[PDB]
């Protein structure tokens, strides 16, 4: 349909700007997976595809999403990566847990309209 | 005769990085005004002319804190720490100002020269 | 587009040098049989696998006295710290043995990977 | 005619007694490091450096044909010290004392 930038901006961002208030959840996604620094060279064998929250907003108010299906992407994306490369023991993996329930919360109700 | 490992000074400074991410062994908290940034007085020594006077002041060497000037810009120190730790530097017109300002006061000669250039040739 | 400034992580060793070399901020001690040095624990760290276990360890993280095992040879040592802090390794064929020997205890694998080529390129 | 291993013999323990002089020795005992030290004006002010260890390697390379010219290394790594380091100094003081020393024992050796 004709969704708008800013429709999808208004629409959207408050889901993501909530898995950002998660805290300490949201820490490990904030920002890319630098495999580098955190000592963990085998990431990019693992993650293909890598996604974080600061990679998905840029793409919202850059307008590079045109459905919101392809946000929702991206947001699972990220969270498989996570589930994928982390540990089932793992914090990480367990706050991937927690904030997927936030998002699935967050998303239903504004996918509707 | 003794063996070049022509890698091993940025492997070096990698590892100094992830301590300091993982807020391994700093031993110091620089204070920028309101922001605060944890360090290790070593690489900072090693990086910056001012650092290297206060630290080497026995006055002043088992400080766990030390004040900047409060007119120092917390962006424009944060950008040289992270250059401090990784030889990289972020330039931006937005900031060059701020970095070659803070530059100068920490006294890091080559990155003010590099400053001078970018404006010079911006 | 960060610039890449390729000289100051050598400078940073260096400087790193210099500071040991005057015994400035120096945090430990490494005792090896009777021998003694000074070194700055984050470059020990930064170069070795057993000193990153160590100074890890949170019951070892704050001693400033740290004993090597007893078999351990001190010019050997000496040899990977000077290198530790240069970026160059003095391998002769009187030494060979006991350098790799040392960096096998300290868990510096590229060097005891060179260690290995020295001794098979000597003819 | 002046043979290495006579040089050596007659030499040499002026030499040790050099480095056996301890604080006093340490500044001399290996080529000055400009980089190292943090003095990178030191090959502009000394244009011939001189250490115990080039003398030592001198000696037990048999380079010294006559001892005067052992003698003048001693006294160029001296004077290089005395030139170099401030009065004030520690390495210019170590120098004056380690220079006694070196007179105290040279003057008996070179009697022969």
């Amino acid at each position: 349909k004709i969704f708008k930038p800013e429709e999808l901006r208004q629409a959207l961002m408050p889901t993501l700007e909530a898995l950002y208030r998660q805290d300490p959840e949201s820490l490990p996604f904030r920002q890319p997976v630098d495999p580098q620094l955190l000592g963990i060279p085998d990431y990019f064998d693992i993650v293909k595809s890598p996604m974080d929250l600061s990679t998905i907003k840029r793409k919202l108010d850059t307008g590079q999403y045109q459905e919101p299906w392809q946000y929702v992407d991206d947001i699972w994306l990220m969270f498989n990566n996570a589930w994928l490369y982390n540990r089932k023991t793992s914090r990480v993996y367990k706050y991937c847990s927690k904030l997927s329930e936030v998002f699935e919360q967050e998303i239903d109700p504004v996918m509707q309209s | 005769s003794q063996i070049q490992f022509t890698r091993h000074a940025s492997d070096v400074l990698l590892n100094l990085n992830r301590l300091r991410s993982r807020d391994i062994l700093t031993d110091v908290v620089i204070v920028v005004s309101r922001e605060q940034f944890r360090a290790h007085k070593t690489v900072l020594m090693a990086c910056s002319g001012l650092f290297y006077s206060i630290f080497t002041d026995q006055l002043k060497r088992n400080l766990s804190v030390i004040n900047l000037d409060p007119e120092i810009n917390p962006e424009g120190f944060n950008i040289l720490l992270d250059f401090m730790y990784t030889s990289r530097l972020n330039l931006r017109e937005g900031n060059i100002m701020a970095v070659m300002a803070t530059a100068m006061y920490l006294q890091m000669e080559h990155v003010v020269d590099t400053c001078r250039k970018f404006i010079k040739a911006s």
